[PDB]
């Protein structure tokens, strides 16, 4: 009867009803050292006051799934009878996959759904393919597009024709939100004071105040200055989680020079941390990683496909997943795609309003279609012929 | 002063990146299955075996890479002698030899 | 004008070239007629050169690498120059203003040549 | 504004092109990784190691200014950004513009 | 021996004479005396003005196919885009009038003395 539209990702798990809103829900397990014995699933992670020293319990390494047993308790408990009810057996799942799932993980992932909790039928597909049906559905005069899914665990670019996948195109770029977290979490500890076990508030912090520069080295320069002509530098007050519930910015005219301040706030003072972060993404070699980045990655895919192709795909290039939030992705993505691509082809990069929930809305939209019903794999048709046809009929 | 050859410095500039993903720094409050390279390597993955995860990854830069302070992060135009990390200033050199150079205290 | 990403003489002596100039505002491919690449040899031109090619005359002027490549190498003795920011054609319908004994002087003695006289003169 | 490089030469390194430079200061120590062009000009001008040498980074202009075990050993950082001031008068510009080479017209008349 | 002397100048100074290409007309057009030793009476009286192209013809071989290739010796539309087509025959049509343009410019002067001329007045 009704269809569950899941996106079991690294992060954050886009699960909802195709009649009802999406959620956003963590889908990791939390402990925390002012609990003995307990263990927090899922959205409980708000029931806790103090998620310094919070410890993360993830079901993905790498971006690939990889311990079962937390997914399992996160699935039911998202599948309980607290947060959805779902009626297993008179219920279709659309539930996303990372690209180039190994053989293992699909076998593990068919038996669970088809077995443990005896779905009707499943249909098993990538976030992009959704986000790729999506901007059709949107703009149904394009017969090719180019998804960015710059998500936690790594950044994918894989385009898509009416109703295709290019698998020989598909491009992997190892920099995610993940690893921005953890080189911020490094910078800090470095620097000015050891933030390791602070992964919640340092997270926080470069979701506040990181934002993509225009101009890197000009950028550098201000901030390299010191006193009034320091405007990139800015003041951070960490929450303590005593009477700071969360942490804010300090107004500019608030600001102290001497970084001495009477009231003994922890502030943590970033200058050129706020754009070397997010430059990662566009040049991995900044850190260390001789991969190339997203523009330059953006147009080698495009130019990996046949001439005739390669304008549309100019014209459609989608920002997808939680990195495309910072200010300024936008922009640089598309300074640095025209300064790359041939001036007869026009370029076009969208970033749509909710980047987070692209692949669940692309999942409603195929949900309610009139050939839905002939995608999915059926329990009874699974009985004999599901181990082959999951992977006949999904295209990961 | 002492010189780290390249098998040193490369396995440092290994283990800073995979420190990148790891999950969490310290250890289980409780304080009382596999992993990505046993998936890797129960894949039997070979390379131009058609497209896979290998096969994915991105290629290596055009672009020269650009030196940062491992210090303060700000450009840097010199190269630690010992172990070949970046600096921009002299106090930044004494703070790198006292903190990460030789010895990784 | 701009920023050179390839530079590939066609053989049959050599056709023609086909250059690559890439510039802020995108890419042109450009074909250059063949007497153009003895210049282009001159100038010492390579991928990542920064050039331009006046194409009246197909004189070709080397102003530099491009800043994108300033950080391949810890010390060399480059000037390093900004990628430029319009198109890589550049078209301008100017008006200057030149006198009789301009063009006197202009024709008086000869200019360039590779001869041995032309050199030593 | 330019880049100037005042140091001690520890190591020089040329092989067969690609080579390294290790210069030093008193208070600093750093290696170098060497184009062709400031290869060439550092086998032009002959630099071996206890020369206390100067670079202009943009130009490979290397003068060498002694010996140190005589001068003494640069003290602050290598790498410094300077601010040059020149003043040139109309008749100098006019002469280095007059003709190719024409700068020598500055010393030996023949304008 | 003595070191030569180092003379420094501003790199301002070097550049003040230099013109860009886009501010300074071409001189070319009025250049007579590199025609000297180059240019024939034969190739501006006789041959140009009857070989010389024209915008027909240029436009005529330009659109035509490709040459069938010479013989032997013998012992004897989804992705079609209408902007992008319309750009790019656009500039062929502009490269052609540029052509035409340039191939008109460099041989509208004819020598003053010319080789032939030369020749025979050179005397061993
Ligand atoms: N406003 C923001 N600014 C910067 N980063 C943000 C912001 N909001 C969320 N993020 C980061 O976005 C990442 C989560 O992105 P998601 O799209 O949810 O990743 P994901 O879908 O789980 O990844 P995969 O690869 O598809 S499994 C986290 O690292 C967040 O910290
Ligand atoms: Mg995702
Ligand atoms: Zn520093
Ligand atoms: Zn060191």
């Amino acid at each position: 009867m009704t269809t569950l539209v899941l996106d079991n990702g690294a992060y954050n798990a886009k699960i909802g009803y195709s009649h009802e809103n999406v959620s956003v829900i963590p889908n990791c397990q939390f402990r925390s050292k002012t609990a003995r014995l307990k263990t927090f699933t899922a959205n409980q992670i708000d029931e806790i006051k103090d998620p310094s020293g919070l410890f993360y319990i993830l079901p993905f390494q790498k971006g690939y799934l990889v311990n079962w047993d937390v997914q399992r308790q996160v699935w039911d408990y998202l599948f309980g009878k607290e947060m959805y009810q779902v009626d297993f057996l008179d219920t279709n799942i659309i539930i996303t996959e990372p690209y180039f799932n190994f053989t293992s993980i699909q076998e593990s992932m068919n038996e669970i759904l088809f077995e443990e909790y005896q779905f009707q039928a499943v249909l098993r597909v990538n976030a992009g393919a959704l986000s790729a049906h999506r901007y059709f559905r949107d703009n149904p005069s394009e017969l090719c597009c180019i998804i960015v899914d710059s998500g936690y665990s790594f950044t994918h670019i894989v385009p898509y024709c009416r109703s295709k996948k290019k698998k020989e195109a598909i491009i992997r770029i190892n920099v995610g939100g993940k690893l921005l977290t953890n080189h911020l979490k490094e910078i800090i500890s470095y620097r000015q004071l050891h933030v390791m076990d602070e992964t919640h508030v340092i997270n926080q912090v470069k979701e506040d105040v990181c934002y993509v520069s225009q101009d890197f080295y000009r950028d550098m320069d201000i901030a390299k200055l010191k006193g009034e002509e320091n405007t990139v530098m800015i003041d951070y007050v960490l929450p303590d989680f005593s009477t700071i519930k969360k942490g804010f910015c300090k107004p500019r005219e608030e600001m102290v020079l001497s970084g001495k301040y009477k009231s003994g706030e922890q502030i943590l003072r970033l200058a050129n941390e706020r754009f070397a972060v997010p430059e990662i993404l566009f040049n991995p070699s900044d850190i260390g990683i001789q991969e190339m980045g997203i523009p330059e990655a953006i147009v080698y895919s495009i130019q990996n496909l046949p001439e005739e192709m390669q304008p549309h795909f100019f014209k459609n290039i989608v920002l997808t997943g939680g990195n495309s939030l910072f200010p300024g992705f936008r922009d640089r993505v598309y300074s640095e795609v025209r300064c790359l691509t041939p001036t007869d082809y026009d370029v076009s990069v969208v970033l749509p309003e909710n980047p987070i929930t692209y692949a669940w809305e692309g999942g409603k939209l195929i949900s309610e279609n009139d050939d839905f019903e002939d995608m999915v794999v059926t329990r009874e048709d699974y009985e004999e012929n599901g181990h082959s046809v999951c992977e006949e009929k999904f295209d990961i | 002063r002492r010189v780290l050859d390249r098998a040193a410095r490369q396995r440092r500039i290994n283990r800073q990146l995979e420190a990148l993903e790891n999950d969490n720094f310290q250890d289980d409050p409780h304080a009382g299955r596999k992993n990505f390279q046993a998936l890797l390597e129960e894949q039997n993955l070979s390379v131009a075996e058609g497209p896979n995860y290998l096969t994915a990854c991105a290629g290596p830069p055009s672009r020269p890479q650009r030196p940062f302070c491992a210090v303060c992060g700000f450009p840097s135009p010199y190269t630690c002698v010992s172990c070949g990390a970046r600096y921009c200033t002299v106090r930044c050199l004494g703070t790198h030899q006292e903190t990460r150079c030789l010895k990784w205290t | 004008e701009g920023e050179v990403t390839e530079l590939t003489p066609c053989e049959t002596t050599i056709s023609h070239v086909i250059i690559g100039l890439k510039t802020a505002k995108g890419t042109k491919q450009l074909k250059l007629d063949p007497s153009i690449f003895e210049s282009l040899q001159k100038e010492r031109v390579e991928a990542g050169d920064v050039i331009y090619i006046e194409a009246n005359s197909g004189a070709v002027k080397r102003q530099g690498r491009c800043d994108t490549y300033a950080t391949e190498f810890d010390l060399e003795a480059e000037e390093y120059v900004p990628l430029p920011k319009g198109d890589v054609h550049k078209k301008k319908e100017i008006i200057q203003d030149v006198t009789l004994h301009d063009l006197d002087v202009a024709n008086a003695r000869p200019q360039g040549g590779q001869d041995i006289l032309s050199m030593m003169g | 504004e330019t880049e100037i490089i005042e140091g001690e030469v520890v190591e020089i390194q040329i092989d067969r092109k690609v080579g390294k430079l290790t210069l030093k200061t008193t208070e600093m120590e750093t290696i170098y990784d060497l184009g062709t062009k400031m290869i060439e000009s550092l086998t032009k001008d002959k630099v071996q190691a206890g020369d206390v040498i100067t670079i202009d980074k943009a130009t490979g202009k290397i003068s060498k200014l002694g010996r140190s075990f005589f001068v003494q050993c640069p003290d602050g950082e290598l790498q410094k950004r300077k601010e040059v001031v020149h003043t040139v008068s109309l008749h100098e510009i006019d002469v280095i513009n007059s003709r190719t080479q024409g700068f020598l017209a500055l010393f030996s008349g023949d304008t | 021996i003595t070191p030569g002397i180092c003379f420094s100048t501003a790199s301002l100074v070097l550049r003040a004479t230099d013109v860009h290409p886009l501010q300074r007309i071409d001189m070319g057009r009025f250049d007579l005396i590199g025609l000297e030793g180059r240019v024939s009476r034969y190739e501006a009286d006789t041959f140009l003005p009857r070989h010389r192209l024209s915008r027909r013809v240029l436009l005529e071989v330009a659109t035509a196919p490709d040459p069938p290739p010479r013989p032997k010796p013998v012992k004897m539309s989804p992705f079609y885009l209408d902007s992008l087509e319309e750009k790019r025959k656009r500039q062929r049509s502009e490269r052609l009038e540029r052509i035409f343009q340039l191939s008109e410019a460099h041989g509208a002067l004819a020598p003053v003395y010319g080789t032939e001329v030369l020749d025979f007045c050179t005397l061993p």
